[PDB]
């Protein structure tokens, strides 16, 4: 899969995409690689998808009451602190690799946190399998301060090479723009690079044309006393 | 009155702990113990009573010393006072792996505070019935504070408990009239002998023993050590000479 | 004197904690169940009631503990609340390990060592509720037990906990039949618990139900609680309403 | 009758007798606190009473640093003052390392109110006789003073006072408020809305106060300090000149 | 000892009121007191949460 | 007899029981009214001096997003339950059933809570009665009262706390089968300001619904297939405007 | 919302400024544009749902009444603003029409007028709707004839209330009747009972829940 993250002026954007692959099928076409943390918190996996899927909910469960706790907006800072120390604990046997981002009232902030408990920090930064391709399209058609616009063309590209390279990462490109003090804007299928082909035959045939050796009702509901 | 002693945990309509006043009641039937802060030093004093003279002399002391720089004499129950100097040289020794320096004044005053706090606060233990003068010399310099059984304590320019705490506290307070400057630690030496001296018309009935000891930047080596031998002795002849 | 701790008895070799934990039930409503041939009803008196106390959306004096096992409830509903649960879990973890829906002996059997568990030892408080334990099992078919707080079971063809124990006990066994129907034992449940509780009039929303029987279906078990509409319906055809 | 030599076991009335007398046990150093808000600084000023001239002054406090943005200024006794003060330290200490931020005045007062209530439920500790009011300059909500009380209740303040003539020191600042109609002070550097807390207590209490009888702890933007005693002494001749 | 004393009350009502008669309203008042007061002894609805 | 956890009486009963429903009575009054598409919860703040923020005290708290709850009885009792009310419904019931709790389930955890702390003797049980209001997409809007007793009982409306017996009747006379939220909220108020005069204005007393589904409240968008907030905390602005049209 | 509300901007401005006799002719476009949202022949102009507009329409109409300066076609238009009243066939509309009437007290309007108007609301108030609006308007009615002069009317109406809400005692609302009765009275010169009512509203503002005007009262 791949994911990557743009540090922009007024905000900071995730996007991953949809497929996932466990083994050298196909797992999935379609199902959500942006897992929410908190409202304000988002984040994609990467890696062994059960390992990011399982931490995502242990910990987004830990912020939503840290949130009722402190009666307060819920901090990226905190996110990253508590998910860092879970993941210290397994010694990296858990296999989780995450990017994490965020707004909060200390600002935007774009992490990466790997599966040992290695911690960065950069302006835009990557991690899974395709992340060798995304980052290339980073480096460099990214400068330093850019709009809204600028920010969801660059992302949507990075993730779209992605897919033309990268064996594992496939299908279309989901995308989540978090601005500073403003709603996440989760808009599920932004791009698509190759639409699907059909079939040329229609399958579909008559019953008879699978044999049949008995008939049975099994129970799924209690009775009256008809 | 009666009521909520029998129980050390349990507030007073007044708003206090009774058992925990009677704690400072015992520590008064104690022996009397100063210490007096001098300007690179501290010097404490202690009043060492004879059950008889059978006892052996200059062989059971009072004072114990915590890691190798903080003098601590109790003064109250004389095995409570041990009991409680054995947790604190752990405790010292627990500071002192963990950072590689010897222990603040401050430090050991916040740490000791912990424990005798902490059997104020349960309902299994008696609280402590002792208080205990401590100090030493750090890197800020030389500081006496004086720890009640209440579990209460401040710095001192100069402290007193026991049976003598009435003369002391006077003596004391002379001591900073006629001299606010600090007083070297040499002629604190000579004059922790008086006061003790003094104190010892409130335990009349018996004969006492004088052990000094001291700990000085600048004359010790900021170690805490006995002043004996010719030091020990010119006290004597000093407080000697002004009572009679 | 020895109305203390649970260790110490009395000098006539009485508990007196058991005792009156014995006379607790009676401070909520009754609770009947009575043994018939044909199924078992449970039927529940409501301890008190308000014009806008809720209780249309469920039940809380009758439990299932499992698909062929439920009680009633009689006593503190707090101290009931743990012990329901704990009823439940065994329940189905004999269904976990034998393949078998729990049978009511060892349901009951368990049950009365729980009781009796928190008398016995420590400083824990005894339990004061009386749960009439009304199961099938393919071993005895239809089975009334009833348990005291006190840790022990007997099995009975009718009994009754809860307020009003001794006139509730007299007028069943007044009008008792041995076969029974039951459609009999339910008008004789609404006919007792008219002349022991002091509502005026017996409303739908005074009362819960529950029945369970083989003979709704056969070939199957079939655990059928009333509904409102279903008790409200019944009052009328016995004509109290 | 039974129901204060128990902690847990309720009176008739539904009053636990023995955490009132807790709430009783805050006069036992006899001295009064007051913090209000500025508008970029929380300043409290409570009483320094050093009763014996055998005390060294400097070393008598009530005022701890909790950490780089928080103090505490306790009123009430002194063996169960350092036991509070340990607590809110270790907890400061807590929530930086796993939530990996500063800790502001509620999340901190919350969390020692809690464990007020857990020292209450259970029947194997006592509740102590302190008095806490947090003081802080938070992140995003400015100005604010929480206090914490024996039983575990709070509530957040413009101003507060705590201490044997509190009533007195309760009037004058309502009567500031009521005729100012804000719920701060409008002085614009802390060494004037010092001044203030001063200004107000000398007339309350009806005394003078000196260097030694005063201390003066102020929660300024992002850091804490707590005053020297020469430091006061220069506000204390500014409310004498105008 | 309940039924002799809605009488006094309702009959006090009735003396406010200023008439021979002694109408039922008064008899709705002294029961909605007695019936209240005596749920004070029972602290709540005590018999539900047991 | 009445004077420890542990010892039944003669009637039985503990009467530790007894005497922390006493507390609830010395309370606040707090109330609650079901409508046919919401529950509206009310109660008041005091503190004593004028000088406290009162929008600091916590006393309308939302458990989870979907059930709001208020109090009668301790002000301490309340803030450490409602933290344990919260660590549980994560634990047993979103970790698990994969969203936050229905209202039925929740109301029992919280129930299971005090319980262990009347079983455990010399550890009293909370000082307070809750009022726990929730919507689930099964059994709907819903009201429960749940007792220092660890029981716990569902209502059609109720009030609980000192001015709880004089609120009752009002409940009874001015309770109809069918109301809107809108009627609901303004008698909250009215029935509200028996309890306190003098002192009642839109700033000091608390009122929060538990309605309809509010995307507003969300957070996040372009995910049309959840619901958002049923909880609206609303504002001392909106408690002015009601009780002015009122 | 837009339009409505630019309407009555316009009409506001002429008021004021130019005359009302312009005026007049907004006023009625603001009646037609309000019929439309109150019988929703266009969803109340914004599709759908009624939203905003339900409750917008019968505000901006009791605006339009108190304006004005008591005029003779005035008088005619208020007790028909409860046909209009029903058209929404609404419960939200117990608060608005008691705020309402309320209006048009404090503009004096004639003997007739004042008493016609709240007769036409109570008829309507008891077709379907609540025990609350009914009361409300119960007080009213009491205060009108009691300002026309009216003591054996006033005094009889008090009596046929009270008598059943003795029996259902709640309100808040009875303080107000207490004082009423006692000024009823004073003014046919009977001191006997004019004593009496006024320890009664006494003792009902013992518990205390009254309003300023209650209390000045």
């Amino acid at each position: 899969t791949t994911i990557v993250g743009v540090k922009f002026n007024n905000g900071v954007v995730i996007a991953a995409d949809t497929r996932s692959t466990q083994g050298p099928i196909v797992a999935d076409k379609n199902c959500a690689k942006l897992h929410r943390i908190s409202p304000k918190i988002w984040c994609a996996g990467a890696g062994t998808a059960a390992d990011t899927e399982a931490v995502t909910q242990l910990i987004g469960s830990n912020i939503e009451l840290h949130s009722l706790y402190t009666s307060r907006e819920p901090r990226v800072v905190s996110a990253l602190q508590m998910l860092k120390q879970h993941l210290f604990k397994y010694q990296g046997h858990i296999g989780a690799y995450l990017i994490v981002a965020g707004v909060d009232p200390t600002g935007s902030h774009l992490f990466s946190i790997h599966a040992h408990g290695s911690t960065d920090v950069g302006y835009y930064l990557s991690l899974g399998s395709g992340s060798l391709a995304a980052m290339a399209v980073l480096e460099s058609h990214w400068k330093q301060d850019l709009t809204k616009e600028e920010a969801i063309k660059l992302a949507s590209d990075a993730i779209q090479a992605g897919i033309w390279n990268d064996l594992g990462s496939g299908s279309n490109v989901d995308v989540c723009v978090m601005e500073i003090g403003k709603d996440a804007e989760y808009l599920r299928n932004y791009l698509t690079p190759n639409v699907r082909e059909e079939k040329q035959k229609s399958y579909k045939f008559p019953r008879g044309t699978t044999a049949v050796l008995k008939e049975s009702i099994v129970n799924i509901c209690d009775i009256q006393e008809e | 009155g009666t009521g909520y002693d029998l129980s050390n945990s349990v507030f007073s309509p007044d708003g206090r702990n009774f058992q925990v006043e009677y704690a400072v009641k015992a520590v008064e039937n104690g022996t009397t113990s100063i210490g007096i802060k001098c300007n690179d030093g501290v010097v404490f004093a202690v009043e060492k009573l004879i059950t008889s003279k059978l006892l052996v002399p200059q062989k059971n002391v009072k004072i114990q010393v915590v890691d190798r720089h903080i003098g601590c004499v109790y003064s109250g129950l004389i095995p409570d006072g041990r009991h409680l100097v054995n947790r604190g040289r752990e405790e010292a020794a627990s500071f002192k792996k963990l950072y590689k320096t010897p222990i603040p004044i401050p430090a050991f005053a916040d740490r000791l505070g912990q424990y005798v706090q902490a059997h104020t606060l349960y309902n299994s233990v008696r609280p402590f019935g002792v208080s205990t003068i401590f100090g030493g010399v750090d890197k800020n310099g030389a500081h006496l504070y004086m720890l009640e059984p209440s579990g209460s304590y401040w710095g001192y320019k100069g402290a007193a408990t026991g049976k003598g705490r009435q003369s002391a506290k006077a003596e004391l307070e002379k001591l900073v009239d006629h001299h606010p400057e600090g007083l070297s630690a040499r002629e604190a030496v000579k004059q922790a002998a008086k006061i003790i001296y003094l104190a010892h018309e409130d335990n009349k009935e018996k004969d006492f023993e004088l052990e000094i000891s001291w700990c000085s930047l600048s004359e010790t080596n900021g170690l805490h050590k006995f002043v004996k031998g010719d030091l020990l002795q010119e006290a004597i002849d000093f407080a000697q000479k002004e009572i009679n | 004197r020895y109305d203390s701790r649970t260790t110490i008895f009395s000098p006539e070799g009485r508990l007196y904690q058991v005792e009156y934990a014995l006379e607790s039930i009676s401070h909520a409503g009754t609770a009947i169940g009575i043994m018939a041939s044909d199924g078992i009803v449970l039927a529940a008196e409501r301890k008190v009631t308000s014009t806008l106390l809720e209780q249309d959306t469920s039940t809380e004096k009758l439990y299932k503990l499992n698909d062929k096992i439920a009680v009633a409830v009689a006593g503190l509903t707090a101290d009931a609340e743990i012990l329901i649960n704990t009823a439940r879990i065994h329940a189905q973890n004999y269904l976990k390990t034998y393949n078998e829906d729990i049978p009511v002996e060892i349901l009951v059997r368990r049950l009365s060592d729980i009781k009796q568990g928190y008398t016995q030892h420590g400083g824990l408080r005894p339990f004061g509720v009386s749960f009439i334990y009304a199961g099938y099992d393919d071993r005895y078919g239809y089975q009334l037990y009833t348990s005291n707080p006190s840790g022990n079971y007997t099995g009975w063809k009718a009994i009754s906990v809860g307020a009003n124990t001794s006139a509730a006990q007299t007028l069943l066994q007044m009008d008792y039949k041995d076969d029974m129907k039951v459609d009999d034992a339910i008008e004789l449940a609404l006919k007792t618990l008219s002349k022991t509780t002091d509502s005026s009039a017996l409303t739908y929303d005074r009362l819960e139900f529950a029945t369970i029987r083989k003979g709704a279906n056969d070939g199957e078990v079939y655990q059928k609680i009333f509904k409102p509409q279903e008790i409200k319906d019944i009052l009328v055809k016995t004509g109290i309403t | 009758a039974g129901y204060d030599r128990h902690i847990t076991i309720f009176s008739p009335e539904g009053r636990l007798y023995q955490v009132e007398y807790a709430f009783k046990a805050t006069n036992q150093t006899n001295i009064n606190s007051l913090a209000v808000r500025g508008k970029d600084c929380t300043v409290v000023i409570s009483q320094k009473k050093v009763p014996d001239k055998l005390l060294d002054p400097t070393t008598v406090s009530y005022i701890f640093c909790i950490s780089r943005t928080i103090g505490m200024v306790v009123n009430g006794p002194i063996p169960d003052a350092r036991n509070a003060a340990l607590r809110a330290k270790a907890e400061a200490a807590e929530f930086r390392y796993k939530y990996g931020y500063d800790m502001p005045c509620d999340v901190l007062a919350k969390r020692m109110a809690n464990l007020s209530q857990i020292y209450t439920q259970r029947a194997y500790m006592r509740p102590l006789g302190v008095i806490l009011t947090f003081v802080s300059v938070d992140e995003e909500l400015g100005p604010s003073i929480y206090k914490t009380d024996p039983a575990g209740y709070y509530v957040g303040y413009k101003a507060t006072a705590t201490g044997p003539k509190q009533q007195e020191i309760t009037t004058n600042l309502e009567n500031h408020f009521k005729k100012s109609k804000i719920d701060h002070i409008n002085e614009e550097s802390w060494e004037k809305v010092v001044e203030f807390a001063i200004t107000h207590m000398i007339d309350a209490l009806g005394t003078e106060f000196s260097k030694n009888d005063l201390e003066v702890g102020v929660a300024t933007k992002d850091k804490f300090f707590t005053l020297s005693a020469e430091n006061i002494e220069e506000r204390l001749v500014a409310i004498a000149e105008q | 000892a309940d039924v002799k004393g809605v009488c006094t009350e309702a009959g006090m009502y009735a003396l406010r009121e200023r008439r021979i008669h002694v109408t039922q309203e008064d008899f709705e008042l002294a029961v909605g007191k007695v019936m209240n007061k005596n749920q004070e002894t029972a602290i709540s609805v005590a018999k539900l949460f047991k | 007899y009445s004077f420890s956890l542990t010892t039944f009486s003669p009637s039985g009963k503990l009467g530790q029981i007894d005497y922390a429903l006493t507390a609830v009575k010395q309370g606040v009054t707090s109330l609650g009214i079901k409508a046919t598409n919401g529950v509206v919860i009310a109660t008041e703040k005091k503190s004593s001096s004028p000088l406290a923020m009162s929008e600091t005290l916590s006393k309308v708290s939302l458990l989870t997003p979907d059930i709001g709850a208020v109090y009668s009885g301790m002000g301490p009792d309340y803030r450490v339950l409602v933290d344990k009310s919260r660590k549980v419904a994560h634990t047993s019931y979103k970790r698990i059933y994969g969203e936050y709790p229905p209202t039925k389930l929740l109301v029992s955890e919280v129930a299971k809570i005090m319980q262990e702390a009347t079983q455990s003797g010399g550890v009293r049980p909370f000082g307070v009665s809750l009022l726990i209001a929730g919507h689930d997409e099964f059994n709907g809007f819903s009201l429960y009262q749940v007792d220092p007793s660890g029981s716990y009982f569902p209502w059609k409306a109720t009030a609980i706390g000192k001015g709880s017996v004089a609120a009752k009747t009002f409940l009874e006379k001015r309770w109809n089968d069918e109301l809107e939220l809108e009627d609901a909220i303004h008698i909250a108020l009215l029935t509200l300001k028996e309890s306190v005069e003098g002192e009642f204005n839109g700033d000091t007393i608390e009122l929060a619904i538990i309605g309809d589904e509010n995307p507003d409240l969300l957070g996040y968008t372009g995910i049309p297939t959840d619901k958002g907030p049923r909880f609206r905390k609303l504002t001392s602005q909106e408690i002015n405007d009601r009780l002015e049209a009122l | 919302m837009s339009l409505p509300g630019s309407k009555l901007e316009e009409a506001r401005r002429l008021v004021n400024e130019k005359q009302y006799n312009e005026a007049e002719q907004v006023y009625l476009s603001l009646l037609d544009k309000d019929s439309s949202q109150s019988s929703a022949a266009a969803g109340a102009s914004v599709d759908d749902k009624r939203r905003n507009e339900q409750e917008t329409s019968i505000l901006e109409l009791g605006q339009l009444y108190v304006t004005m300066g008591a005029k003779d076609k005035l008088r005619e238009f208020i007790p028909h603003s409860t046909e209009y009243m029903m058209q929404f066939a609404k419960s939200k509309t117990v608060k608005v029409l008691k705020t309402l009437i309320e209006k048009f007290e404090q503009v004096p309007d004639s003997l007739d007028d004042q008493i016609f108007v709240c007769e036409k609301s109570i008829e309507f108030a008891k077709r379907e709707k609540r025990v609350f609006l009914k009361h409300s308007l119960s007080i009213k009615l009491a205060t009108l004839h009691y300002q026309k002069k009216q003591y054996k009317d006033s005094l009889a109406l008090i009596n046929d209330l009270l008598r059943e809400f003795k029996k259902l005692d709640d309100k808040p609302s009875l303080v107000d009747v207490h004082l009423l009765e006692s000024k009823v009275y004073h003014k046919l010169r009977n001191l006997a009972k004019s004593k009496a009512s006024l320890t009664a509203a006494r003792t009902a503002a013992n518990s205390i829940y009254c309003p300023t005007q209650t209390v000045a009262e």
